RNA sequence: AGCCAGGAUGUUGGCUUAGAAGCAGCCAUCAUUUAAAGAAAGCGUAAUAGCUCACUGGUCGAGUCGGCCUGCGCGGAAGAU
């Protein structure tokens, strides 16, 4: 049960992971293609947090999440770095409508939050990252 | 090290070191290293303690040295008999009496000052204590 | 002041919460993973149920000024208590489902109508319908 | 072990103990921290 | 706010003062105004605690001797050269 | 103090890197849910799983921490018939 195989848009993620999943007898090629077919609608450069579940029965049980918020930069901010030194520079600004769109997008994952509190929560990440609003 | 740029006389009598000290209060900084014991503070010891403090605070804040070595100490050359005049000046000391404030510090936290003064005190031949600036 | 002030305050928050609270269902809170309570806590938020745990002593001082002298007997060991501040009832059922289906504590007590509800008689509050039924 | 005039705790796991009229430092973590006053 | 109990000294001088300081007391002087200065003695540890608070050197202090109370201010203090102790204190009548 | 439980979400924070997920390094260190929980105190690891600390509730039931002044002791303390 370890988060791995992100960027589902790129097939066979052996170079990043490699011998990490060699402990589990999981077909790297076969499962990667199957996950691609299930979730090929997303953008190619989008990570998906997935786990590798092992039990006595060796029955895989996986549930899909939302792409991480940080890779969510080219949607409105149009940046790929944010800041080598965060809060010391300025590369862009995020519109109030954008994070709210992510707010309902990520509402299925926030363990504890309200619609308003989640919006205030994800703006904290943007401020600490370097993005601003208003 | 510290030594007078010039002096009225080259050599000085041995003298004595009786009495208590003048300059017992923290006058410039906010923390001070007060001398409890009595004795001589050579220029080398004063410099050695100064470096220990200065590196401990990483050259932050301000440091005052309240003592100056102005008494010349002479020594005859090795394997030389008595008499034939007074020996040659070898180093300079400062006479220390109990209660003398030797070093002062400012611009650093009190705890950092304590360890900084503790490191210097290990370089001195005289028992010392940590004192703080007092109102009146 | 410090933490004594904070505990004096801690009683204050639960005190005025109990002023607006209508029905109380007390349960236990031990041996269960914290992330598992996310389901009940989210349910309380959306169903207007407020939950909190003060010490047996803070629980002792905090209910004398509110009409809650009925449930004084069941204050032994850990005391989780949730308060329905709106849409009264529908709390015993919300806890029964999580209790019987997870192999843990059944129930501690309840509080309604100015009288204590025993453990075996909580079905009335579990089966109690919503306030909107006169229509 | 270290035999020295000044023995002191070198980490949070060191303990000052007096065992036969001598002061000792015993460490559950670092065997290098074992000292004795002598 | 700061009230100090005091006793009038019956013997003065170098020897008497040292005996006082050995007995965990210390002398002090109250002067100012049109009346003669009054030499009194203070118990060291209690005054040592109050003088730690800075307000002691700024506010009006009250000294009680023979029941009578005098409002004074700390005019000057003589500390031990290297020990955390007080040797003498000057009080000016407020 | 000991013992029990928890130590979560965003999130693998941003940058860097082959990888850098609290834990090589650089910058930031906010926001929620909270009873608490650091953008992580130490071990870990190719990178992560994993251990544990801070922190919080429970048990226990009365003292408990660290300075200051001071009396007497301890170590420091090895030589030759
Ligand atoms: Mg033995
Ligand atoms: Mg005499
Ligand atoms: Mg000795
Ligand atoms: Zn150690």
């Amino acid at each position: 049960y370890v988060k791995l195989q992100v960027a589902a848009g790129m097939a066979n993620p052996s170079p990043p992971v490699g011998p990490a999943l060699g402990q589990q007898g999981v077909n790297i090629m076969e499962f990667c293609k199957a996950f691609n077919a299930k979730t090929d609608s997303i953008e190619k450069g989008l990570p998906i947090p997935v786990v590798i579940t092992v039990y006595a029965d060796r029955s895989f049980t996986f549930v899909t999440k939302t792409p991480p918020a940080a890779v969510l930069l080219k949607k409105a901010a149009g940046i790929k770095s944010g800041s080598g030194k965060p809060n010391k520079d300025k590369v862009g600004k995020i519109s109030r409508a954008q994070l709210q769109e992510i707010a309902q997008t990520k509402a299925a994952d926030m363990t504890g939050a309200d619609i308003e509190a989640m919006t205030r929560s994800i703006e904290g990440t943007a401020r600490s990252m370097g993005l601003v609003v208003e | 090290m510290l030594q007078p740029k010039r002096t009225k006389f080259r050599k000085m009598h041995k003298g004595r070191n009786r009495g208590l000290a003048q300059g017992t209060d923290v006058s410039f900084g906010s923390f001070g290293l007060k001398a409890v014991g009595r004795g001589r503070l050579t220029a080398r010891q004063i410099e050695a303690a100064r470096r220990a403090m200065t590196r401990a605070v990483k050259r932050q804040g301000k440091i005052w040295i309240r003592v100056f070595p102005d008494k010349p100490i002479t020594e005859k050359p090795l394997a030389v008999r008595m008499g034939k005049g007074k020996g040659n000046v070898e180093y300079w000391v400062a006479l220390i009496q109990p209660g003398k404030v030797l070093y002062e510090m400012d611009g650093v936290p009190e705890e950092l000052a304590r360890e900084a003064f503790k490191l210097a005190a290990a370089k001195l031949p005289i028992k010392t204590t940590f004192v703080t600036k007092t109102v009146m | 002041a410090l933490n004594l002030q904070d505990k004096q305050a801690i009683v204050a928050e639960v005190s005025e919460v109990a002023k607006g609270a209508l029905s109380a269902v007390v349960a236990d809170s031990r041996g269960v993973t914290v992330d598992k309570m996310t389901e009940l806590r989210k349910a309380g938020r959306e169903a207007g149920v407020y939950m909190r745990v003060v010490r047996n002593t803070l629980l002792r001082r905090a209910v004398e000024g509110t009409p809650f002298e009925c449930l004084k007997d069941a204050f032994v060991g850990p005391t989780l208590i949730a308060y329905s501040m709106e849409h009264p009832g529908a709390a015993a059922r919300l806890f029964k489902e999580f209790a019987k289906a997870n192999a843990k504590f059944e129930v501690k007590a309840a509080a309604f109508e100015g009288e204590l509800i025993p453990a075996s008689q909580i079905d009335r509050l579990a089966t109690l319908p919503t306030y909107e039924e006169a229509i | 072990m270290k035999v020295r005039a000044s023995v002191k705790k070198l980490c949070r796991n060191c303990k000052i103990v007096k065992r036969d009229g001598v002061i000792r430092v015993i460490c559950s973590a670092e065997p290098k921290h074992k000292q004795r006053q002598g | 706010m700061f009230t100090i109990n005091a006793e009038v000294r019956k013997e003065q001088g170098k020897g008497a003062s040292r005996r006082l300081r050995a007995a965990n007391k210390f002398p002090a002087i109250i002067y100012g105004g049109k009346e003669a200065p009054l030499a009194i003695e203070l118990d060291h540890d209690k005054v040592m605690n109050m003088q730690a608070k800075a307000e002691f050197y700024s506010e009006v202090l009250t000294i009680v001797v023979d029941g009578k109370e005098i409002k004074v201010k700390a005019q000057d203090v003589q500390r031990h050269p290297y020990k955390p102790k007080l040797q003498h204190i000057d009080f000016v009548r407020a």
